[PDB]
Formats: C-alpha cells, structure tokens, sequence
C-alpha cells in the first residue's frame, strides 16, 4: 500500500506502538487550545455537519468524531491505525452512538470506506507541522471525498522566522566539551569532541521561547489541504527573504504552524505560535553551525527544504546568507529525534 | 537528549 | 543467530539506535559511581588482568577495554554491536593503544574472536537489573572463556522490599482516573477507566526514595554469572516471604540491584540500593492498583516472575497475599514502558 | 389533619424534637454570639415595631427572642415550641418575672391555638443551607395569625451559591468512597459496590467553612419573601444559574450560604452567614461534583439546583452544571438531612 | 463521624 | 413480631437508616481489631464451619459470612434487616458465591429460613454491649440452632471498675455554668443551671481512659449466649462489692465487655478492655452524681440496674456506697444518648 | 460531641 | 513524559 511503501516497518511498529496508549491520548486530549478550539471549529460550523458523512482520519480515541456527532452528523467513519481502534469501539458503544460512529481499525490507506464522505476531519499535525508525514494520510484520504467536500483543518501554515539565542547556542559546545578532556579516568577523549558537536547541531529544540528572541517577522509556508496532493509533501521547499528588525547575531530558525477550519459559518483558526498560549507541540528551533550578523534593514536570504523519509519525518536541509554581507551558513538536521529542552 | 519513540511531546 | 531468535526486530533497531549516540555514553560515563566504581574494581584486581586476554561485551566507546588496558592486559577483544564501536575505534587510535584494544564491531552472538579470553568484562545491567536482556549476551559470550576464567562483574543481587507511598500511589491514580470523567468535553469516558488503571499500573516507576519507605528487609535474589546459563533468565521466579516491621499500606514491592566484582585481590561492589549514593539506574518500583493492609509481624508472601520478552525485556507478574488476612493483589508490569519520575 | 403531620413522617419529628428537647443545644446555639447579638440588635434598634404590640414567636426555644420582644416593649408574647424545651422556657419566665408578658403555648404552631390574632411574628426558622428543616413553612404558616398590617422578623432570607474549587475537600471524599474499590478486604472482592459508595459520599453536602479564595465567580442570589410567600411555594424551590466564571481551573461543586434581613421601621439589619463574614453555627454548605468541571476565565457555567421537599423536614437537592463552551455536563443529587459535618 | 442523622444544628465553632 | 412489640417504629427507623450506610459498614470494617478478630476466630477454628449450615444474623454487607465461606460452609443464611442487604446480595453475586450464601432480607424476628442451622454468627454488641439490643434478635434466632449447635460469640463479659476521673467530673458544671449567669443578654439564665447539670450527668462517656484511673479490680458480669433468653435480658441486675485498691473519690463506674468465641479447637477472644487496643467501641464511663470517698481497702457496694427500653437501649440505674462510712450516691443515666468524648 | 443517631461510636 | 520509549538507560541524576 502507499503506507507501507513510504515507511519503514520499525519505524511504523514503534510509531502506532506510542498511539496504543492512553495516556497518550490523554497527553493531547488534555491541550485545552487543541481540543476546546477543535470542538468550537466543529460546534460553531454545524452547518458543514448537520446531517453530513464524515471521515475522521486518525481518529485515535473518537473526541472528534464524538465532536462531530455534537454537530449533528448523520454518519462518521473513524479510522485509526493503532490498537487505541479497540478503545474508541468501546467509547462509541458507551455513548451510545453505535448507529452514527463506525469505527474502522487500520491505516487510512488500506482500509475500505463504503461511502463517500461530505467532509474530512483530522489532526495529523506533528511538531513543526510535518513530523510523522500524517498531512499525506490526511490527503490521501481525499480519495474518499466527494466533490466540493471540506477539509478540517482546510490549510495549514508552517511560519519561519530568525532568531538569535546566544546562551542555546554555547550549550551545545559546553555539552560536547565533555569530549575535550585529556584523561576521562586516564583515557583522552578529545578525538571525539567534534563528532559530539555534530551531534547536537543535527537535532531540533522543541521547546518555547520569549517573542523578543525573534528578529524578523516569520515567512508563511501554506499548505492548502483541499488542492494539495500528497505528493506535494514529499519535497518541500520553503523560499525565505526575511527582513532584520532588529540587529544581531541570528543563531538559527524558529519554526511553528497554523491551521485554519473554513468552514461555511466561520473560520477558526489553531495556533502554536510563540505569541499564544503554549500547547503541546511547542515550538521548533534549527540552529545554524555558525551565527550570522545582521543589521536591522539587510535582508537574511535562504531555503529550508524538508525532505521526507521512511521514519515517518524529514531530513531538514538549512542555507541562510546576508545578502548585504554575503556572510554565509547551514545546517543538516534529523527532525525525527529532536531535543526536547523544555523545563 | 534522546527521546527516540516521543512522536508528540508532553504537554506543558 | 541466537540474538536474533529472541529479539524483534523492530525493538533492535530503537535500542541500538539509542546507544550510537555519543550524548548517551556522556550520560553514562558522567555517572561517576558507575564509572569510578568500574574502575576501582578493576584497577584493584590489576592481577586478574596482567597479561591477560580480555573479552569487553557491549564496550560502548570503550572505556572498560581502556581500564583492563590501564591493569596490564595484553590484548583486549571490545565487542560493540551497535555504531559507537566506530567512536571507540577511533580512542583507541588516539590513545596510541592499537596494540592492546581490538573493536570487533558485532553481536556478541556473532562475531568470531581469535581466541579464548582469560576474563569477560561488561556493563549488562539495565534498570532493575534485567532490562534490555544483556545478561543473557554477557552470558553468552562464556562460550569464548577458558575453564575457571572469571567475570566481571562476577555476582547480581536483586533486592525486592514492600514500600508504601501514598503519595506515588495517588499520582498514578490521579492520572488514570482522567478516564473516569462522564462529561469531557460532553464524551464520557469512564468505559476506558478500567484499562486506564491497567495501562498506568503497568508502568515501573523508575526513580530514587527515602528508605523509611521500606515496611520489611529485603528478599534477595542472586545470579552467578560464572555459573548461570542464557535458559536460567528466561523465566525467573523469585519467591518472596516479608516479615512486616511496620504496619500500614502496602502500595507495591521495590527493586534495586548489587554487582559484585570478585576479583583475586578484593571483591569490589557497584550497589544502587537506596542506601547507597544514587546512580542512573536509580530505583524501581512495581505498584499494586489497589493497596494491601498489612500489620507489623504480618507475613507478606508471594512470587515475582519475569518472563523475558521479544522486545529486549521482561513482562513482571507480582502475586502478594497478606497470609494472616488473605487479602491479595495481583500486577502485570511491562519493564519495557517505564515511568521516569525523577 | 394537621398541615405538619401531613408533610412530616412521625419518625423524622420524634428523632427532630428529642434534638431540640436538650439544654445542651439550646446553649450551643445561644452561644453564637454573631447569631444571638445580630437577633438583639434587629429586635432592640425597632423597638417601635414591638412597643405595645403583641408577637408570635415561632420555634421559641427557651424563650430568648420572647426576652428580647419583652426588652423591647411587647405588650404580649405568645411563645410557641414544639419540643420539651417549652417547659424550660416557662420556668425562665417565672424566674424572671415576666410571666405578665411572654404567654409560651407549648405544641406545634400549625396545630397550636392562638388567642388573638399579632402585629408580628418573629422566629429562627433558618437550617443550614437555610432550607434544611422546612421550619421556613412552619414560620410561613403561622401568617394565619398575622394581622394584615403585621410584619416579619426576619423579613427576607437570600440563599447565595457560588461554584468553588478545593481538590483537597474532593479527594478526602473520593477516598473514603475508594474504600469499596478494594478486590481482596481481608480476601473479599468489595469494588462491585464502587459505584454505590460513591454515590453515597457524595450525596453529603459538606458543612465547613472555608477560605473566600476558593469561589470561582459572584455568587448568585435566590430570595424568600417571608411577608409575601405562601407554604406551598417552598416544596419546589428552582435556583437557575449562570455563572460567568473570573478564574480558570477545576468546578468541585457548589457553595452555598444565607442572609436574613429584619427589615424594620427603624433600620434593617442583616445576619450574615457568608464565608466573608464571621462564622456561624450554620457555618456553610458545599454540594460536590462526583465529577469536576473544568473550565476557563470567560467561560459560563449555567444551570439550575433543585431542591424538593421530602417527608424527614428536609430537601432532596438536584444540581445539574454545565460549561456552555464546552458542554461538559455534572448532575448530582444530595441528601440535605443527612450531611457530612466536617469543621 | 460520617453519619450523624439526628444533629439539626451544627456545633457552634 | 417479637421485634415490633419491643421496639418503637420511629426508634427503628433511624436504627436501620444508620446502618443502610456504607460509610457505616465501612467504620465498622476499618476497625482491624474488630474484623481480624472475628476472621481468626472463624478460620482457626474451621471445623466448626467445613461443610456446615450457618446463620449470619445482623450480616450487614455479608462479611461474616464471607469468613464463614472462606472456612468451607456449605450454606451461609444471611439475615438483615437494614437496606444494606440489598448491597450485600451484590458483593455475594460478584464474589461468585451465591451458591453458598443467600441473603435473607429483614428482621430475624420476621423471616422465614428453609432450614435449621449448626451454628450462628453475628456480632450483636453495641457500646457497653447491650447498646442496640440486638443480642436479644441473637438470642432469637436460637430457634434456628440445631440441639447441638454452636454460637460466635459464645458469650459475653461485660466488666465494671470504679474510678476517679476529678477532670470529668468538674467538666460537667463548667457546662453546666453556662446558665449561671444573671444577664445573658439581659436574661437571668440561673434557674435551669441544676436541670442542665442533670442533662449531662444523664450522659454516659464514650471514650477511653488511662486505666490508672481505676481504683478497683472489676466485677464481672456473664451472658451465655447458648443457655440465656431473650427476657433475660429485659432486667440486667449487676451487683458489685469493690474492694479498693487505692484512696481517692469515686467519680463513677468504667465498663467494657469481652466476647469469646468458643470453637471445636480453640477459644479466640475479642476484647474491649482498656488494657487492650482500642476498637470502635471504646469504654463507657457512668458518673456518680456525688463522688464518694473511698480508703484503699475500703468497699464499694451497690447494684447497676439495666433496664430494656422500646429505644433500643437501656435505662441505666447505678447505686453505690462505701461500706465503711455509708456514704451514698447514684445516678441514672440514658444508654442510648451518650456523650463521646474521644478526640 | 454528642451522637444523635450514630449508634456505633466512629472508629479510631 | 508518561511514555519515553526508546531511551533504554534513564538520564543520570
Ligand atoms: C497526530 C495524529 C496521530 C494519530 O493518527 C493515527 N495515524 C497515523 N497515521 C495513520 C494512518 N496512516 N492511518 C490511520 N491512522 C493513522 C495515529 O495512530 C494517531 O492516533
Ligand atoms: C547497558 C549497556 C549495554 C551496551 O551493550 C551493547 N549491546 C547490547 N546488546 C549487545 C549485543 N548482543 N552484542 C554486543 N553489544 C551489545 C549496547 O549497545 C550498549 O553499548
Ligand atoms: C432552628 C430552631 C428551630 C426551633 O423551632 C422549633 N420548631 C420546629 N418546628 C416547629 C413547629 N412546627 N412548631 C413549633 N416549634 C417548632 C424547634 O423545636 C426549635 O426549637
Ligand atoms: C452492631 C451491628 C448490628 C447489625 O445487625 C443489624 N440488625 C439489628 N437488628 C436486627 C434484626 N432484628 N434483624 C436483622 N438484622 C438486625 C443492623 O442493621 C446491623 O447491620
């Protein structure tokens, strides 16, 4: 299946092996900015349900098919893949929605839907939006859509923005200097200190921040879910030209994600940028292996290029330059094992 | 550091 | 290969992966009670070594090999399956130590040494001693030992002790009992409280605690590494017996674990009991979901069965019985999906 | 048939007059002094509502409030209690010479015959949570006796409720419950009663005090007019609420309190049983959720609480919550006779 | 006490 | 039926509504001295239950009768008459025992059992033991025992000491004095001083003690439950010749009550005494209205009188004096309105 | 204090 | 972290 050939099975076995739990829906159900705004984006658009088919991609425990049923629907089918299949079979039967909700357990991309479907509901969001390649789960469902059917979330906006922070950037060399020590117990260590250093700088910070570490404002990658096809995700390529406000080193990209539910009555919009409340997938920083100065007015020019693999994440290509300077840098980051810093 | 099977972070 | 009839594939890749991280082997080398300890016995044992053929299982960057290199061996076979064997190459070339440190990059369960070893030495334990199934590696490897060659670390003792935390107890609760609201958001969950508790209390909570915890001496459990072969860990039933030296809740059975390296000169122990300074092993303890009521001078009994797994670890059953009231409680555990709580 | 009998099963009065027979309880409630100085006060500061005329005191006790109409300048006191306390009560007016004055008729007042119809009527008909007792209908009642330019003291009674957070008064019950989760009491399986216990803590209102910092938004007020209500109008008592809610966090449940105001021709005064005020024998009264609520700053929390009169002189209490954002939703019923005294 | 039915009155404080 | 004759309707309701409680099963059930004691005495002496017909009177949620169980007894009647029996037919169904133990709803006095018993369980001891009267519905249901049938508990001692306690004593008119007051709130309060010190002499003490306090080895007074009857126990007759230990005044007399349970192997024994742990019935003290001075080897003769009421309890009439002198003293006391004194 | 109703005494 | 499959050694202290 397309599943099966974009994945590889370790990778796949360990992925849904962590949506077998519990507690990890319990994790996402308990972001109120997740769950409360998913429900009002459904509540609020009742129209796009009242009555309607819906597809519920990934639907983990049922909440939003549970929220679309609120909303009036005629029939939901909800599809997970991990064994959290069999606890959302028992949610529905306990609220007594058997005749509304069938739940199908398996991947989106195996399984046969009988019908075709007003309207497509998922949150196949990860960490800095393309964690997990679920966006290609989640249009890839459009197969089951009929014609003028809604997506939500309808698009998703992927932000980019420069930043500078001197203290994160020293911690990878205090870390990796761990290595630079001529007898470790009688033994030198120090021939390894820069595979160390490489090792940090391949891995993302998730983690949140003050707004005043950002120098420019972001650059907006859109994705629109009702036109994209799921190959469009497999190469990614997000041109940037920011525009310094204000003058330093910039140390990196921070990453965060918009998604908008347009639906026929209003539009709601879900966001884990750093000027809103923290939810649960924080934010995302690449660091650059060497700072850039920046005066405020000189233009910082560039392309972050996601390219997907069988992990079920992207290989995070960054070159950045001043264009004013021609001062130059990049990085190579492994988004599918991150650092998670927060404290 | 290394959290290789954390597919979504805690929250906060 | 006998590695690979036991272990899932899958769970291979993610284990191997974690420890071909340099930030992985600072964690551990930074525990100076680990590495210290290691090397005292070690270097203390110096006779043990001295011209000696040595045999590293799971070397990591290698700093075992370069200990038993500091005693005098004469040629050192560090064995390291996964890539970290790349990162100890290198040190032993910067450490101008090529003559004595041979990396064989491998399975211990598959690669070929030259020759018969004098000595195994080996970091096996995970937390609670049995995670991750290296013993059975490090047991393994005897195939290349000499008759009466030794081992390092030569004995593991498991200590088990009944503890009450209410505190802990009411933690995991709470978190389960999310599962009990009628109304979440208008859903009602309370269907999935049940398998919330069994999912919850499934998990070891591993971290340290004060010892006045503890409502009875320790059950000890031994593992003679110079005498126990790969079959004896499969299953391990460990009998238990308490005799309560306070009365309250019972809220579960704690673990920790001692190695002994006996060497010819001392015998030199890495404890991580919770009288003993902490390591990053710390502490593990298995929770009951419903507490047992135990008087001083009670009899708690009962078995602890570790019942190895595919996925590198063990599944735990505890069957514990107050004797003088009956009053039982039952757990299924998974080593293998812990609770870090420190 | 006496109106009393009719409402009261026998055994709830026997068990409710042998309370009231004892000097023990009478001293404990003379003793609260904001409860017996704040009496003195309204009866003392209107003296002209009670110079030269006659009263009806309901529910007399010992006779204290008779003392304070006598102090005051009543010209007759016609004293009626129903419990053995009427017999000390007569010796205390012999003792103190005011056997001119203050006639004690000994019985219940809606089976007592009175000698002439009053100017007012004043009594203590409040319970905790004010309605517990039902002597509001007894007070109510004895308005056949009031003549038609009479008035009543107290005049007014505002029952407050308010939603509160406090996890601590929730676990100490959820744990007592918890004792019938147990599979193996002294190797018995206890927890198919899980469920009933419960059920059964919870149906306790809680009757403390408590620190002000723990209520979630204003208070709502529901108001008896004892001039103007009728008996009949206290069987059904429906409270709806909208709380709009001014901190985020957990809804444990409902507290309630009560005021009374004597509202006389000279002044009105006010006794006060509210958490912001000094503490009464009636402390305050909390009904919990089995289950909490979560909500936000902003949120409105709306329902309604229903008390229903029963047969032991008291109320079967109905709350049902809502947090209209998100339709979480606790219906809970409780027992006012049968609380849980936790001071 | 979890229970006591025949107390009307709470204990003054 | 003999149990309506005896007992007041609105004393039997509040009865059977206290014990409808789980939260009063559960005080009874947490008291570890109570309920370890009653499962040794059955499983050690596990002859007299392997394959037997047993009645479990008063079962309340069924305990006894699970012990009964565990010991191998082949059918287990359980009696009782609170609605707690409704809760006990659960536990019986979910502990898969409902071959074995059938729970009989209603009074010993009024059911109907299929069969005669080899043995009767209960635990019929209220405070001072004759509390509650239930012995008596024990000794009832002795037309179920077979000829040679067996009684836990076999008997009971109930044990009486004199002692001095000046502190308990004082304690009762410094209550008292609170109506020894010329102007409470302008009211002359003094002439019901001498009736509230009545009230709480009538008071007997629940609570425990330092058994120092005790001036005479106690005198002890016997139940068989095997040979006695029912109107045994209507007029309880204790008379007592104390021979003084230690000088001092007698404030009153201190009870507590073993019972044992007497099996095929051996006698296992549940004591209240004060040199025992504490269990849930504490010690009843009785005051003397007057103490009485005593030399240590004086005698304090007298007679406690116990007398059956339709409350369920007893009235409680001490007389005693000291021999030597002649002086006197007495005291009548209310068994079923104690004053617990225990914090 | 006093004990209207509770017929056994609360645990200790 | 409830979950953090993957690390096979916890973090030293
Ligand atoms: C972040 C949301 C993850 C959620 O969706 C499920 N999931 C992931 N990939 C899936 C495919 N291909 N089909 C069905 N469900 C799928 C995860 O298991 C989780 O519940
Ligand atoms: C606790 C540290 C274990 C250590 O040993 C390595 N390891 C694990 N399993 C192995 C087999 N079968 N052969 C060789 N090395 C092996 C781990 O990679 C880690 O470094
Ligand atoms: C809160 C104090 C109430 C007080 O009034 C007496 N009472 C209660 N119900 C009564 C009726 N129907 N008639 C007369 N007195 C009545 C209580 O005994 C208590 O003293
Ligand atoms: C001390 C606990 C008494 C226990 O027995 C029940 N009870 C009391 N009187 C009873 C009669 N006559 N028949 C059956 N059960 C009886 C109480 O309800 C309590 O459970």
């Amino acid at each position: 299946s397309v599943f099966s050939e974009r994945t590889e099975e370790s990778s796949a076995v360990q992925y849904f092996q962590f949506y077998g739990y519990l507690s990890q829906q319990q994790n996402m159900m308990q972001d109120y900015v997740r769950t409360g705004t998913y429900q009002r984006a459904i509540l609020q658009n009742h129209t796009d349900f009242k009555d309607k088919i819906v597809l519920d991609v990934g639907c983990g425990s049922g909440i939003l098919s549970f929220f679309a049923a609120q909303a009036g629907a005629r029939k939901i089918y909800a599809v997970e893949a991990s064994t959290m299949a069999q606890h959302a079979e028992v949610l529905v039967k306990s609220n007594n929605l058997t005749d509304r909700i069938v739940v199908i357990p398996g991947k989106v991309e195996e399984v046969s839907l009988p019908e075709q479907v007003d309207i497509i509901i998922s949150e196949p969001m990860g960490y800095m939006l393309f964690n997990e390649r679920m966006l290609e789960s989640y249009l890839h469902a459009k197969k089951y859509l009929k014609p003028s059917g809604n997506m939500f979330p309808t698009i998703g906006d992927v932000h980019l923005a420069p930043f500078t922070d001197e203290q994160l950037y020293m911690e990878q060399f205090t870390k990796a200097n761990f290595w630079y020590q001529p007898s470790f117990h009688g033994v030198d260590l120090s021939a390894l200190r820069g595979a160390a250093v490489d090792e940090y700088f391949r891995q993302p910070v998730v983690d949140t921040f003050d707004i005043r570490i950002l120098m420019a404002k972001s650059v907006k990658y859109t994705v629109n879910f009702l036109e994209a096809k799921e190959g469009d995700l497999h190469r990614i390529e997000i041109p940037f030209k920011f525009h310094m406000l204000h003058s330093g080193l910039v140390h990196g990209l921070a990453f965060w994600f918009d998604v908008a539910f347009i639906g026929s009555i209003m539009t709601v919009w879900l966001s884990t940028a750093p000027t809103e409340p923290l939810t649960h997938w924080y934010q995302v920083r690449c660091l650059f292996q060497s700072p850039l100065f920046a005066k405020a007015g000189d233009t910082l020019s560039g392309t972050c290029l996601l390219i997907a693999n069988k992990r079920q994440s992207y290989d995070i290509s960054i070159v950045a330059q001043v264009d004013q300077t021609g001062s130059k840098s990049s990085n190579l980051l492994d988004l599918k094992n991150p650092f998670f810093r927060y404290t | 550091q290394n959290m290789p099977g954390a597919i979504r972070p805690a929250a906060p």
